[PDB]
């Protein structure tokens, strides 16, 4: 254990990187990109405010991190009080669940690329991946996953738009823009199937 | 103060907007419909010749009825700002 | 690497503070062989080191905030 | 000859303020983030990944790219500084050389010649004698040109997709259909199936070599 | 007549306070910065080069352009002051002359006349006696006008590219295809091929 | 100011705009109409025929009348700026 | 003063938009093409000098 | 500068623009007109069949003349930026 | 060709040289050297302190100017 | 014809003359020139210090005001 004043300095300094922790280490990027792509899908880039989407992504991130938060509480929050482990052995012990989660959500190709970017030859085991190699690989994997989910969301709305345009063309209309007609049908399909709750359920299942 | 007063506030405001925008929109619509029916009668179809007289008609619309719009909107704003301290809650 | 160097610097500063505090504590009890001028000099050196650490932290935090505020 | 401790501390803390400037004008960062600023435009989503995600990804990529340069600076210059075998002035003189070489290898000769002529410098015998005042802006100029080249090349497959989709839409008589909204999901498809992000970062890292 | 040392250092620090104003309103920084901003707007990429990169480029270009003036100030004014040959007042007066000449070289007579007539100055014989309070705003106005001229001229090739691509798309019947998406990569290609960055910086330097 | 001290200024400004834009719009409409009538006479089925005649007509009109419109606009703006100090009162 | 300074640039914007859309190219952004012409008008009138003259003579 | 200089600069500008566009616009117009004349003569009532050949023609133009339209434009731009320090005044 | 980096290096070297001279004189006086007087030691230390304070203030003004210039929106 | 730079120059010069006069009076008293009294020397030194502190405060207020005026968002 080192000095209390140094501990305060380090704690307040690490408090600054909270957006970095939320974005790079948790899943917040995935939900935020999925929400952005879904908003782009419905054809209305300002229908729900950016604030509301950010808060919804924050709540989803909190739930989906609740198991990792519980593991942190068991391994770090509690034993720091009983003083069986503290300072070093614990902060790292508490960060271990984050490492397990990010290993689970990271693809092998990104990790391989970032290892050969750091000349880390003897990285043989999969539970001793350094943070420098694990973090950007995890972010890239999250970007790929979010884009895939966005395309899957895109498919039904694209189908509806194409169907509306095809019926307009077949009915004889050649000048009517299909977007105006298809927008309320997109909304009634989204509400009627209750798209939002199934979307969040799938995102939670998507881990 | 009451929600009835508020919603009345919105209605009268947006009816003022409707009165302000109705002459220009209606003139443009009439010009477009007239040019379209003339095209149908003459069997002429270019999407650009309907855009020409519309601008001239709508711009003349400000010449003729512009002072009326300017006097109506100023009266609305003046009355709203004068009645502001009596609809406070 | 860089995190390792930062950790080493923080460890050195805290060792400074701990040594100064322990020397002052021993001198408070009346233990022999510890002089007042040495205690004061060590305390001032520890304060200087801690202020240097604080300033370095401030500059690094400001640089990080300035970098992260760019418009891609 | 060595500076006093007070002067050394003053110089160190003063030079700590130039960290964003050094990062932008001396490291790889400028080429990376700019390309990202264009890539999010090519995909059709200006929102894209958030700005901070792209900035941090660029920062990590920059650190990985400059790892050899940082290691050489640590070995040649900073290690004697910590082990007391060098002064601050000599350390500053010695540590910049690997970074100067890194900047020079990505510097186009035309820009370097332009800034020489503009500074009215005398005949430079060889690369080794190029002043930093001449190497810095020339490196930034070449960096901007290279980033624009990479971005324009990136803009190609998405243009292909947009053109194909628009031609298909117009060949069917569906003239009133805006092809941007239709082609955006297919751009996302193209970036997903080919592993666009990993391929792009690998290409950037190889480009710097 | 020589100021005491404490007054001298007070003047020095107070003058160092006004450094950004001198850079913006007495050097070539403002024109380069305006042209760079207009060029960035002209490519359709409102945030591709970060503001700090362009600011650093403008600062370096300004230093290179003003190197002869700084050399004249050093040789004629600062060097005797540093060797205690002349006082601070006369050193500042001597150092004003090269910068004043440079600013007069890049000002428009009409703006100088406007500010002279506005300030009710008496008739001035030749460029030798023009107060700095008169020359500075006129020089700033001339720099603004010249920067806008250069930016408007630069805006032309990208306008040509946009018009030609829009016409090519329209003649094919593609009524709902926006031309910006197709024009941006070609704007980048055009700027790359002509060696745009170094050419534009050389043109800015040559105009001074 | 006054609604009039404003309506008159706006009317003069939009008269300037109408004078500036009249030649281009006129030649565009005339060319489009001529091409469309020629197309209907031969019963040719196409929509993109008129665009190129439109573009060359507008280009030639700009070349022919550029000095006139530019001088008119410059003079109008110059008098507006000269009269600006007296507009406030 | 400001709302009448705005007038010529609105005139240029409207003229350019009307010409562009009447010609047929309705997918172009009129402001992008209009900005260089606004700069041209400002520099050919001597906008800065005349604006200072007007501001001074407003008193 | 004088307005006349601006007119001359714009003149060379739109001359270069027309030289760029004509190799493509002319071939697109020729292909469209030929297909439409054939359609009217054969009474094959369908407009959209004129669209498919045009692209190919346009593409053909590029692959036959892309270099030239690439080079000439550059020979203009490299001049314009080199005339920048001599147009001010 | 006058360079600002050279001038800054020269000023820093002058400040360091004055500080080193004062420190050396004080060290020699502490060691009982005969030809050094206390008043000279104190005056030299005060002059070195004044010079270093001037350097600090100039650095502060320069940093403020740089941070103002680099905070533009171009 | 009133120039604020002229008034600032006048005030700065006046402060300089006061400081120089006090310095020369102390110089002459040290050299043992008859006709100079110690009390007047100290009084003029203190007056010079007061004038310089007044100049410092005026400069501080002017610089602060200039920075507050110059940082507004236009």
């Amino acid at each position: 254990s080192w000095s209390l004043s140094v501990q305060t300095l380090v704690f307040i300094t690490s408090l600054t990187f909270l957006p970095a922790i939320l974005l790079m280490m948790t899943s917040f990027t995935r939900i935020i990109i999925v929400f952005g792509l879904l908003r782009n899908a419905l054809g209305t880039p300002s229908a729900p405010p950016n604030q509301v989407l950010l808060g919804l992504a924050l709540f989803l991130t909190f739930f989906i991190m609740s198991p990792v938060i519980d593991k942190i509480y068991v391994d770090a929050y509690q034993p720091f009080s009983e003083q069986k482990i503290s300072m070093q052995e614990a902060l790292d012990k508490g960060a271990q669940p984050l490492r397990a989660f990010m290993l689970r959500q990271t693809r092998e190709a990104d990790l391989a690329l970032f290892a050969r970017l750091a000349n880390s030859g003897p990285l043989q085991g999969p539970e001793a991946v350094p943070m420098r190699i694990l973090l950007p690989a995890y972010v890239t994997s999250e970007l790929k996953t979010a884009f895939q989910i966005g395309f899957t969301i895109f498919i039904p709305f694209l189908i509806i738009d194409l169907v509306i345009a095809s019926v307009l063309m077949a009915l004889g209309m050649m000048m009517v823009p299909p977007a105006t007609i298809a927008l309320p049908f997109k909304l009634m399909l989204f509400v009627l199937v209750d798209g939002w709750q199934l979307l969040m359920g799938s995102l939670a299942q998507s881990f | 103060m009451t929600p009835e007063s508020v919603m009345m506030m919105g209605t009268e405001a947006m009816k003022v907007a409707l009165a302000l925008a109705a002459p220009l929109l209606l003139v443009a619509l009439i010009t477009g419909l007239i040019i379209s029916i003339l095209q149908a009668a003459t069997q002429i179809n270019e999407m650009t010749l309907s855009f020409i007289p519309k601008i001239v008609a709508v711009f003349i619309a400000i010449i003729v009825a512009g002072p009326w719009m300017l006097n109506l909107l100023l009266d609305y704003v003046r009355t709203l700002f004068s009645n502001l301290p009596y609809i406070i809650g | 690497s860089f995190a390792g160097q930062l950790h080493a610097a923080l460890d050195r500063i805290s060792d400074r503070q701990a040594a100064a505090r322990v020397q002052a504590e021993k001198f408070t009890l009346g233990e022999p062989g510890i002089a007042l001028n040495d205690v004061m000099a060590d305390m001032q050196k520890a304060s200087v080191s801690m202020q240097m650490g604080i300033q370095v932290r401030n500059k690094l935090v400001a640089a990080y905030q300035e970098v992260m505020s760019m418009q891609v």
